[PDB]
RNA sequence: GUCAAUUGUUAUUAUUCAUAUUAAUUUUUUUAAAAGUUUUUUAAUUUUAUAUUAGUUUAUUUGUUUAAAAAAUUCAUUAUUUAGGAAUAGUUAAUAAUAAUUUAUAAUUCUGAUUAGAUUUGUUUGUUAAUGCUAUUAAAGGGGUGUGGAAAAAGUGUUAAAUUUUUGAUAUAUUUAAAUAAUAAAUAAAAUAUAACUUAUUAGUCAGAAAUGGAUG
C-alpha cells in the first residue's frame, strides 16, 4: 500500500508495549502472540492441511438438505389424463419473483431454515415431485470461481 | 506538464499504455505501470517528432 | 456423453385406430377433410398408399411428399380427432364462402 | 440535452402530490377577470454543462374574491380544468402587495405602467 | 366493430379483455427459440408488450443435458432436463384473484410443475372419454357421500380461511391482570 | 370423479407430504422482503455498496427529554445501568 | 436499471395493471414508470437526506433569498446559509403545524407493534425440513418417507462402485473384442462420486448423512480396495498406457472410445512395455491414494488398516522398487 | 492536460448515472456478505406522501367499498381484513369508517377472532378509537363472550367516558 | 476546515484561525526548496456547479490498478457540514460535495 | 370454434349460410356427454381457483403482517428522531437567540 | 445406455421363451434372446394376430423394467403383444363388452383395483394436522 | 456495494478537419406470402374499428355497456427546427345553454408568436473512456342524416382470428421488400435428413510490404 502514516500513529501500539505484563516468560515470547482473532488463526494454519482439517471441521461441510419428495396434486380427471404426469424428460422448475432470485441474498435464498426458501421442484419423469438438490438450485444463479491456490 | 509545444500527461495503469513510440520511451526507460498521452495533438505543433520526446 | 431416454412409445403407446364404418377407406376419410378450399385434401389422396400409410406420416414425411401447409394443417387432426373420438364430420363450406 | 429538474423551490417547500401539483410565483397579470397571471420558475438541469438554469413561464390561476393584486406572492395548486388554459386556483396568497391595494385605494393602477 | 376487420388477429369478446396467460416466442430459429409466459390482456397491440401486466417466467423448449449436476449415473432418472422458471407468487394472484384466462400453450408446462392438472388438449388417446349417466352415479353419491357437517368444515377451511385460532392460541391473546 | 380420485389419493403414502408449490404463496407483496443489490441513491451497482449503511432508516433515539427546561437531578443516571475462565490474552 | 417495486410503494400496490387497462394507453407515447430511488424522491425527503436539495446556487439560495435567511455563497450551515432569519430566531416551532403523531409513542412504548400471526402459521409449518415442528407434524413415520430418494440416491451410488470394484477387479483381463478392464474407470467415477460429496460447484452434502445407513460394509475400507487394484494391474502382459498387449495391438486407444488420446484432431501413439517409468507412474499412483486413505474426509477411514499396509507393500514388491 | 481523475470526478452526475438512478464478475462472490444480514423489510425507510385533497376521499371510498362490500357472496369473510391491510400497507392511515366497516362485516360473517384482529391493528396503529368505535369492538366481544377482552379495551380507551350530567351543556360543537 | 485537514496530512506547516472574518493565515512548508503542494486545484472551477461524491466515487480513486493508494488528498464537505478528507469520508462510508484536491 | 358436421340440420336457401346450427337429437346427447367431460374436468378449477385465491389472501395477511410490523419499527424510529431533531434544533434557536 | 450392463436382469431366453419364440425370425434369435428382458433394444416382432412384423422394443412387449428406470404405461404388455394397427381391437373389445353389459363405463376401475382395502389404506401414517 | 479507460507515419508552428478503425449506403439468393372474411328467419338484419399518408413543433386528449362478465370522461405542465427576426387575427375574457350587428378592450409576440422551409412528436442507434455528438415509431388527415360503446369506416393482409372442435402431423410460402451470409475462404470428412452456389473473384508494387523490362517524354 501507499498509505502515509502520521509521525505518531503507533503511539497507542507503543504504550501498550511499553506497559505490557507477562506472567511467565514464554507468554512474552510465545509464537502465536500474533494470533488474535479467528480471521488470523484461519490463515496462519491454512498452510498445514493437517490441523486445518482437524481444527475447522465446518470448512469441509457434510450436511446438505436431504432430497425430499413433494406430494403431487390429486387430479380429479381420473386415470384418463394421469398419463401426462409421467413423461420422458424430468422437468426442472425453479421459483422467480420480485422477492426472491437475486445473487446477493443467495446465502439466504437457499437457507434451509428461511421460511422463504426459493422453491425448486424437479418433476421426475415417472411423475413424482422431488426437491432439487443443492447442485441444480445454484445453477439457476450465475457461476462462481473457486480453487485451492 | 507542458514542455513547450506539447502538453504531456503521465498516469497510472495496469500496464504500459501508449503509442508505438511512447511505448518504448517508457519501456526502454524502465517503467511498468506507466500510461501516457501526449496531448492527443501536442497543440503548438508542426509535424515534428522531437515534441513527442521532449 | 451417456444419456438414456424413455422412447416416445414408452411414455404412451401410440396405437392408431382402424377405420370406422363411416370412413372405412383411405380415400373417403380424406374426402371428409376439405373444410375450406385452401386445403385440397381430395387431390392429395393418392399420395398415400393405404389406410395405415396415411396414419403414421410425420411433419418431415408429410412435408417431403409435397403437402402444402394448409393441407399440412387440415389433414392432421382428421386423423387425430378421429383417434380421440371425433371422426371427420364437417360440412364443406366452399359454396357458402364462394 | 436539457432534462427537467424537479428539485427546486416549490418542490422543497411544498410536498407536491404529483409533479408540479402546486406552484408559487408573483402575480404578473390581473387584467383578466378571476384569473391572476403568475410567473413561476420550473427548473431545467443541463447534464452537459452540469449547471442548471431557470426557465420562467406564465400560468393562469383562479382567484374567486378577486383577492390577488399585482405584485403578490401566491401559493397556487393544480385542479380540474376550468378553461382552455386555467387549471390552477390561487390556493393562498403569502405576500400581499400592500401598496397595490393602497395605490388602488387612491384611484390608480396597482403598478406604474411599463416604459416600453 | 371496425368495417375493416383486423383479419390476421381475430379475438373474442370485444376489447380490452381481461388478462390471459400466453406464450410469446422470440422469433429466431428453433435452435435459438425460447418462449415466454406472461400475463397480458386478451388483444395484442402492435407495440409489442405495451399491454403486458406482469412477466411470469421463462421456458426453454430445447431439452438440455445435465444442468451441471454431479453427473449422477446411479439415479437413472437423469434424462434431458427441461428448464423452466415461473413466478408462483404472481400466478397465485392473477389466476386466483383477478381470474385471468389460462391458455393451453403454457398450461401444459405449469401442469408438470405441480400447480395444475393436465390440460384438455392433452388427450391420452389410449384412454377415451367415458360415458355418463345420472343413475349409476346417484347410487355412488348415495353410497359414499361425506357428511354435511364435516364437509361444511372442509370447504370453509379449504376455501375461506385456513388460519383458525386454536384455544391454546386463544388462551394467549387473552389479556392479563395488569389491565384485565 | 372427485371422491374416487381423492379416495385413491387416500391410499398412496407419497401423498400427505406438504408440497410447497401447492400449499401456499411465498411472498404476496410486490415489493421484495429486503433490498437486493439494486442501484443505490448514488447510481452505483449494489456490488459497490453494502446494505445498511448511512442511508438506512434512522434507528431512532433511545430516551425522551421534551424540554430545554428539563430539570431533575438523580436523573441522567438512568441512561446507563451497567464465573468465567476468559483467556488472558483475549480479554487484553 | 432501477427496479419496478419502486412504482408500487409510491402510488399503490398493483396500481400498474389498473393503469394498463386503459383503452387509449401507450399509443403512441406511454405514461412511463416512476422508478426513482427512494432517497431521491422529489417530495418526501428533506435536504439533509436528499443530496440534490443540497445544491445552492439555483437551489437553496432562492429559499434563503425568500425566507430572509442571511445566506452566502458558502458558509457554516447546510446550504449557503450563515444565520437564521428574524422569524426563525424569535418564534417557537416545536409544536407548530401537525400535532406530534400518536404513532411516535409506538417507539418508546414498543409492545404495541407486535406480529399478530406466527410467520409459520402462513401455511409453511414444515417448509423447514429440519425444524422441530416439521418432525413433529410429519411424525417419525412419514419422516423417512419424505426422503426415500435421498437414501435411494446415496445407496445406489455405492452399488455402482461395489459393482465396479468387482467387474474391473484385475485390469489385465479383457471385457470386449478390444475392450479391457482398467483402473481409471473406477477412479473417475469415484472421483465423480467424491466430486458430488466434496466439490464447491457440483455441491451435494446430504449424501454423507446417508452413508452411515447406505454404506456397504464390503467397502468400509474404500482405499485398501483401490490399492488392491493396482497390484493386479501391475502385470507386464498388457500395455500400462493401453491395457492392451504392447505387441498384439499396435496403437493404443482403439478399444475404449473415451480414451483422451483422441481429440477433435487426435492421432495415435504406439504401445509400450512395462518399464521403470511405467513402474514409477504406478508408484505415484499407488502413493497418492495412500496419503489420501487417511486424508480423504468423506470416504477414507481415520487411520490405516492391516488390509492397507499389506496392499501397498504388494504394489512395491511387484513394481520392483 | 486536464487531470483524468477530474474528467471522472467532475461528471459524477453524468446522465449515464441519471438513468441508473432512474431520474428520467456478476456472481455471488462480489456481492457483500453484509447483504444477508438485513432483517425483513428493514431496508425500507419512512414514507410521508401527500395525496391530492380530493383523492384523499376517493381512495377512502374504494376502500370503504370493498370492506363493507367484501361480504357479498363470493369474497371471503377474511377479505374485509385483507382490504384494511392493503390500505395501511400503502400509508393511507385507516380512518374510523374503515375500522367500523371491518368489525361489522367480520361479525356478520361469524369471524370473531379476525374481528378482534382489526381491533389490535388499530391498537397497533396507535389510533385512539372514538366512543362509536369503542362500542363496536365491545359488540364483537359480546359474541366473543370474553370478559378478558372488553375489560382490557375498557381501561385503555373508554376509561374517562362519563354520562352527560344534567348540568353539562349538550353535544359539544365542533372545535377542531 | 480544509486547512485543518491539509495540516493533519502535512501539506502545510500550520494554519491559524485569527477569527478575522475576511482571511486567516496558513504557513506553507517546503522540502528540498520545493513546495510540498505540487498540484492543488479547486474541484468546481465554477461556483454554480457543486459536484457531489458517492462513497464509491471516492473509493475508486484509492485504487490505482490494484494497490490501495492514499497519495492524493481530496476534501469533501459532508452533509453534516463536516469538512472531511476523502480518506475518512470512505472510512465511515458517507458522501459529500467535493471542494478541492491536493497532492 | 363451432363445427358444422355433415348430418347437421341443412337449409336449402342460397341467400345466406347453407348449413344451420341446429343439432341432431343425438348430437344433443353426445354433447351432454362431451360437454360433461369438461364439467367433469373443469370443476377442479373453481376448487383450485378458490384455493389459490385463499392462500394469496392469507399470504398477504401474514407477509404484510411482518411488513407493517417492521414498517412500524422504522416510522416509530424515524419520527421519534424527527421530534428529537426539532429538539436538537430548538436549542440552537435558543443559543443563537442568545447571540 | 447409462447403465450399460449394471442391471442384474436375466436374459429373455431363460426367462420368457414364449416371447423369445414370439419374436420375428430375424436369423439372429440366438443373439436377440441373450439380451435382457428389460433392455431398451427396439427389436422387431411378429404379429401374433395380424401375420406381419411390427417394431416394438423388448421391454415394451415384456412390460418389465428395472427399479430406477421410469416405469412405462402399466398396460403396455397388451398394447405391444399385438401389432399396433391390428392391436387396437384387443384392448377395446374387452372394455366395450363390459360396457354394454351394464351400459356403464367409468375409468375409475384403477382406483378400486388400486384399493387393496381400508387395512392397506392405513399403510399411510397421516400427519398431526394443526 | 466485483470490471471507466483512449493504438492513424506525422512533415516549421498556430488551427477539432485529407490517406486510419468502429458502424453504416457501395454489397448482391437463407422469410415470406396469395386471395373469397362470415354468419343470419326477412332482398333484410346480428358479428367483423387506426401501417403507407402530405406537411403537422404551444400539435393527438377520453368512456356510460360493446366485449370481458358470471359516483371512473371530453381538461391539462412541461420539452418544439430554420444564420443574419416582426408582427399575428372569425380574437380573448366575462355573461349564457345570447350574443350573425351583447359586454369589455381583449389575445398572441422579441422570453422570438403567426405565415413560410425541413421533420411523423422517441425507453430503440452508432461512435466513445466518457458530460456529448449522431439515428429511430408501420402513426389519428376537418365537417356536411351523425351510425356506433368508441370514426379508427371504398387498398393497403398474413396472428392459431373471426359465436358446431373447419384444422395443428403444423412451423414451407414464392415475388416484392428490408433483415448485419466470403457461416472451419482453404490438408484428414460431414455420429445427416444430402438439399444450396457452384467454382466463389478483384488490391497493391514512389513515400510505407513489394518491382525489372516496355514503351512516354
Amino acid at each position: 500500500k501507499i498509505t502515509f502514516y502520521s509521525d505518531k500513529f503507533l503511539f497507542r501500539d507503543l504504550v501498550n508495549r511499553r506497559e505490557a505484563s507477562y506472567a511467565n516468560v514464554w507468554e512474552m515470547d510465545d509464537p502465536y502472540r500474533f494470533l488474535q482473532t479467528e480471521q488470523d488463526y484461519e490463515d496462519y494454519w491454512g498452510d498445514n492441511y493437517d490441523v486445518y482439517r482437524r481444527m475447522f471441521p465446518e470448512m469441509i461441510g457434510k450436511s446438505g438438505e436431504p432430497v425430499q419428495q413433494y406430494s403431487q396434486m390429486p387430479v380429479w380427471a381420473g386415470p384418463h389424463r394421469d398419463h401426462a404426469n409421467k413423461s420422458e424428460h424430468n422437468w426442472m422448475f425453479a421459483e422467480i419473483g420480485v422477492n426472491v432470485g437475486h445473487e446477493p441474498l443467495k446465502k439466504l435464498e437457499l437457507d434451509p431454515t428461511n421460511e422463504k426458501r426459493r422453491r425448486f421442484v424437479i418433476r421426475q419423469p415417472d411423475g413424482s415431485l422431488r426437491s432439487a438438490k443443492m447442485s441444480e438450485m445454484r445453477a439457476w444463479y450465475w457461476k462462481e470461481e473457486w480453487a485451492d491456490f | 506538464i507542458n514542455a513547450d509545444g506539447a502538453r504531456v500527461l503521465l498516469y497510472p495503469a495496469r500496464r504500459i499504455i501508449a503509442n508505438f513510440r511512447v511505448a518504448d520511451i517508457l519501456c526502454a526507460f524502465g517503467f511498468q505501470n506507466a500510461g501516457c498521452k501526449i496531448n492527443l495533438k501536442a497543440s503548438n505543433n508542426p509535424k515534428a517528432p522531437t515534441h513527442t520526446v521532449e | 456423453a451417456p444419456i438414456e431416454t424413455s422412447m416416445r412409445s414408452e411414455v404412451l403407446p401410440v396405437v392408431i385406430r382402424p377405420p370406422t364404418s363411416y370412413v372405412p377407406n383411405h380415400e373417403v376419410f380424406l374426402e371428409k377433410a376439405d373444410v375450406h378450399r385452401l386445403a385440397p385434401t381430395s387431390d392429395f389422396k393418392a399420395t398415400f398408399k393405404d389406410w395405415n400409410d396415411l396414419m403414421t406420416c410425420s411433419k418431415r414425411e408429410l412435408r417431403t411428399r409435397g403437402v402444402p401447409l394448409l393441407t399440412r394443417r387440415a389433414i392432421r387432426a382428421a386423423v387425430l380427432a378421429f383417434q380421440n373420438g371425433n371422426p371427420p364430420e364437417r360440412f364443406d363450406t366452399k359454396e357458402e364462402w364462394l | 440535452r436539457r432534462m427537467p429538474w424537479p428539485y427546486d423551490l416549490t418542490s422543497m417547500i411544498f410536498n407536491q402530490p404529483r409533479q408540479g401539483s402546486d406552484k408559487i410565483g408573483y402575480v404578473v397579470g390581473t387584467s383578466m377577470l378571476k384569473t391572476a397571471v403568475v410567473a413561476a420558475n420550473h427548473m431545467v438541469y443541463y447534464p452537459k454543462f452540469n449547471q442548471r438554469v431557470s426557465r420562467t413561464s406564465r400560468f393562469f390561476a383562479h382567484d374567486e374574491d378577486l383577492a390577488c393584486v399585482e405584485g403578490d406572492l401566491v401559493h397556487i395548486k393544480q385542479s380540474r380544468k376550468i378553461s382552455k388554459y386555467k387549471h390552477y386556483y390561487v390556493f393562498s396568497i403569502l405576500e400581499p402587495n400592500i401598496e397595490g391595494r393602497e395605490r388602488l385605494k387612491l384611484g390608480l393602477k396597482a403598478v406604474p405602467p411599463p416604459l416600453f | 366493430a371496425r368495417a375493416l376487420v383486423d383479419r390476421k388477429s381475430p379475438q373474442l369478446w370485444g376489447a380490452p379483455g381481461a388478462p390471459i396467460i400466453r406464450m410469446r416466442g422470440h422469433h429466431v430459429t428453433w435452435k435459438f427459440q425460447s418462449y415466454d409466459m406472461f400475463v397480458e390482456h386478451t388483444h395484442r397491440r402492435r407495440n409489442s408488450d405495451i399491454r403486458l401486466l406482469h412477466y411470469l417466467g421463462k421456458h426453454c423448449p430445447h431439452p438440455q443435458k445435465s444442468l451441471w449436476s454431479p453427473d449422477t449415473p446411479v439415479t437413472q432418472d437423469r434424462h434431458l432436463f427441461m428448464l423452466t422458471t415461473i413466478d408462483v407468487d404472481a400466478f397465485k394472484y392473477w389466476f386466483g384473484v383477478k381470474r385471468c384466462r389460462l391458455s393451453v400453450g403454457p398450461w401444459n408446462i405449469l401442469a408438470k410443475s405441480g400447480l395444475l392438472p393436465p390440460s384438455y388438449k392433452q388427450n391420452s388417446k389410449i384412454m377415451p372419454k367415458p360415458i355418463f349417466d345420472k343413475e349409476q352415479l346417484m347410487r355412488y353419491y348415495l353410497a359414499n357421500r361425506k357428511d354435511q357437517r364435516q364437509m361444511e368444515r372442509e370447504d370453509y377451511l379449504n376455501y375461506k380461511n385456513s388460519m383458525v385460532k386454536s384455544p391454546e392460541e386463544r388462551a394467549a391473546e387473552r389479556p392479563v391482570a395488569p389491565f384485565l | 370423479f372427485r371422491d374416487a380420485e381423492e379416495k385413491r389419493h387416500a391410499r398412496d403414502v407419497v401423498n400427505e407430504l406438504p408440497n410447497p408449490w401447492i400449499d401456499y404463496v411465498t411472498h404476496a407483496l410486490p415489493f421484495p422482503d429486503r433490498d437486493a443489490g439494486y442501484p443505490d441513491e448514488y447510481g452505483d451497482i449494489g456490488q459497490w455498496r453494502a446494505p445498511g449503511g448511512p442511508g438506512s432508516p434512522v434507528k431512532g433515539p433511545g430516551y425522551y427529554a421534551p424540554p430545554m427546561e428539563g430539570e431533575h437531578m438523580r436523573g441522567y443516571t438512568a441512561e446507563w445501568r451497567d464465573p468465567e475462565p476468559w483467556e488472558r490474552k483475549y480479554k487484553q | 436499471r432501477q427496479p419496478s417495486y419502486i412504482h408500487d410503494k409510491r402510488y399503490g400496490l398493483f396500481s400498474n395493471e389498473h393503469n394498463i387497462g386503459k383503452s387509449r394507453r401507450g399509443l403512441p407515447h406511454i405514461t412511463p414508470i416512476y422508478t426513482k430511488h427512494m432517497s431521491l424522491w422529489e417530495t418526501d425527503t428533506d435536504a439533509s437526506t436528499n443530496r440534490f436539495f443540497r445544491h445552492y446556487v439555483f437551489g437553496q439560495r432562492e429559499e434563503h433569498l425568500l425566507l430572509g435567511r442571511p445566506h452566502g455563497f458558502e458558509a457554516d450551515q447546510a446550504g449557503g446559509r450563515q444565520g437564521d432569519s428574524a422569524y426563525e430566531l424569535n418564534t417557537d416551532q416545536r409544536y407548530k403545524g401537525v400535532p406530534r403523531p400518536a404513532i411516535t409513542n409506538l417507539h418508546y412504548e414498543p409492545v404495541w407493534n407486535q406480529t399478530l400471526y406466527r410467520n409459520t402459521a402462513h401455511g409453511n409449518q414444515l417448509t423447514n425440513p429440519s425444524s422441530k415442528l416439521t418432525a413433529a407434524v410429519l411424525g417419525p413415520d412419514l419422516m423417512e418417507v419424505r426422503d426415500i430418494k435421498s437414501v435411494e440416491h446415496c445407496k445406489a451410488w455405492f452399488d455402482r462402485l461395489s459393482f465396479l470394484i468387482q467387474q474391473h477387479y484385475d485390469a489385465v483381463g479383457d471385457i470386449g473384442a478390444f475392450r479391457s478392464r482398467h483402473a481409471q474407470h473406477v477412479h473417475e467415477f469415484f472421483v465423480a462420486f467424491h466430486d458430488a460429496l466434496s466439490s464447491f460447484d457440483f455441491q451435494d452434502r446430504y449424501l454423507y448423512d446417508q452413508f452411515a445407513k447406505a454404506r456397504p460394509k464390503h467397502l468400509e475400507d474404500l482405499f485398501a480396495i483401490f490399492l488392491e487394484m493396482e497390484a493386479n494391474y501391475v502385470n507386464e502382459a498388457y500395455c500400462p498406457r493401453c491395457s492392451l498387449p504392447y505387441a498384439t495391438t499396435r496403437y493404443c486407444g482403439e478399444g475404449d472410445p473415451n480414451t483422451p488420446f483422441r481429440k477433435h484432431r487426435g492421432r495415435w501413439a504406439p504401445h509400450q512395455y512395462w518399464g521403470k517409468e511405467w513402474y514409477d507412474v504406478v508408484m505415484r499412483r499407488a502413493e497418492a491414494l495412500w496419503y489420501r486413505a487417511t486424508e480423504d474426509p468423506f470416504f477414507g477411514t481415520t487411520a490405516h488398516t492391516q488390509r492397507q499396509a499389506e496392499a501397498l507393500l504388494s504394489v512395491y514388491v511387484k513394481t520392483k522398487h | 492536460m486536464r487531470d483524468p481523475s477530474l474528467k471522472i470526478l467532475r461528471a459524477g452526475s453524468g446522465f449515464q448515472q441519471l438513468k441508473r438512478m432512474g431520474m428520467p464478475f456478476r456472481g455471488a462472490d462480489t456481492y457483500s456478505v453484509k447483504y444477508c444480514e438485513q432483517g425483513r423489510y428493514e431496508y425500507q425507510r419512512y414514507l410521508m406522501i401527500n395525496r391530492f385533497p380530493s383523492e384523499y376521499k376517493r381512495h377512502f371510498l374504494r376502500f370503504l367499498g370493498n370492506i363493507r362490500g367484501s361480504k357479498s357472496r363470493d369474497a371471503v369473510p377474511q377479505e374485509a381484513l385483507h382490504w384494511l391491510l392493503r390500505m395501511i400497507v400503502d400509508n393511507f392511515n385507516p380512518q374510523h369508517v374503515h375500522y367500523i366497516a371491518a368489525m361489522r362485516t367480520l361479525q356478520d360473517s361469524g369471524e370473531l377472532d379476525m374481528a378482534r384482529d382489526v381491533w389490535k391493528i388499530m391498537e397497533r396503529q396507535q389510533t385512539w378509537p372514538d366512543t362509536a368505535t369503542i362500542c363496536a369492538y365491545l359488540d364483537v366481544c359480546v359474541e366473543a363472550g370474553e370478559k378478558t377482552w372488553a375489560v382490557e379495551a375498557w381501561n385503555r380507551y373508554c376509561t374517562e367516558l362519563r354520562f352527560l350530567q344534567a348540568g353539562e351543556v349538550d353535544p359539544k360543537p365542533i372545535t377542531r | 476546515g480544509c486547512a485543518k485537514v491539509l495540516l493533519d496530512h502535512g501539506l502545510v506547516a500550520g494554519f491559524r484561525d485569527f477569527r478575522n472574518d475576511r482571511a486567516f493565515a496558513v504557513e506553507l512548508k517546503y522540502f528540498q526548496n520545493e513546495p510540498t503542494i505540487n498540484i492543488i486545484e479547486p474541484c468546481s472551477y465554477d461556483g454554480k456547479t457543486e459536484f457531489e461524491w458517492s462513497p464509491k466515487m471516492m473509493r475508486r480513486l484509492m485504487n490505482a490498478h490494484g494497490i490501495h493508494n492514499r497519495l492524493i488528498i481530496y476534501i469533501c464537505r459532508t452533509a453534516d457540514n463536516r469538512i472531511i478528507d476523502h480518506i475518512q469520508a470512505v472510512k465511515e462510508c458517507i458522501g459529500g460535495r467535493g471542494l478541492m484536491m491536493a497532492h | 370454434r363451432q363445427m358444422r358436421p355433415y348430418y347437421n340440420l341443412p337449409s336449402k336457401s342460397e341467400h345466406g349460410r347453407r348449413m344451420t346450427g341446429f343439432l341432431t337429437p343425438y348430437r344433443h346427447w353426445m354433447w351432454k356427454q362431451n360437454e360433461l367431460w369438461r364439467n367433469v374436468h373443469e370443476a377442479q378449477f373453481e376448487h383450485l381457483r378458490k384455493l389459490y385465491k385463499r392462500q394469496w389472501l392469507e399470504s398477504f395477511r401474514v407477509n404484510a403482517d411482518e411488513y407493517i410490523y417492521k414498517y412500524n419499527i422504522t416510522k416509530s424510529a424515524q419520527l421519534a428522531q424527527w421530534e428529537h431533531e426539532m429538539q436538537g434544533q430548538e436549542r440552537k434557536r435558543r443559543e443563537s437567540q442568545q447571540l | 445406455e447409462v447403465l450399460r450392463e449394471q442391471t442384474p436382469v436375466v436374459a429373455l431366453r431363460e426367462a420368457q421363451p414364449e416371447l423369445f419364440k414370439g419374436l420375428a425370425e430375424n436369423e439372429k434369435n440366438d443373439n436377440i434372446g441373450s439380451l435382457s428382458v428389460t433392455s431398451k433394444f427396439r427389436a422387431e416382432w411378429k404379429c401374433q394376430s395380424c401375420g406381419q412384423p411390427y417394431r416394438a422394443t423388448i421391454r415394451s412387449r415384456t412390460g418389465l423394467t428395472e427399479p430406477g428406470q421410469a416405469p412405462l404405461h402399466p398396460r403396455i404388455t397388451e398394447w405391444s403383444a399385438h401389432c399396433p394397427a391390428c392391436a387396437w381391437r384387443t384392448n377395446m373389445t374387452a372394455i366395450g363388452r363390459k360396457a354394454q353389459e351394464e351400459g356403464q363405463y367409468l375409468g375409475l376401475e384403477t382406483s378400486l383395483a388400486e384399493l387393496t382395502g381400508a387395512a392397506a389404506g392405513k399403510r399411510i401414517p397421516r400427519r398431526r394436522k394443526l
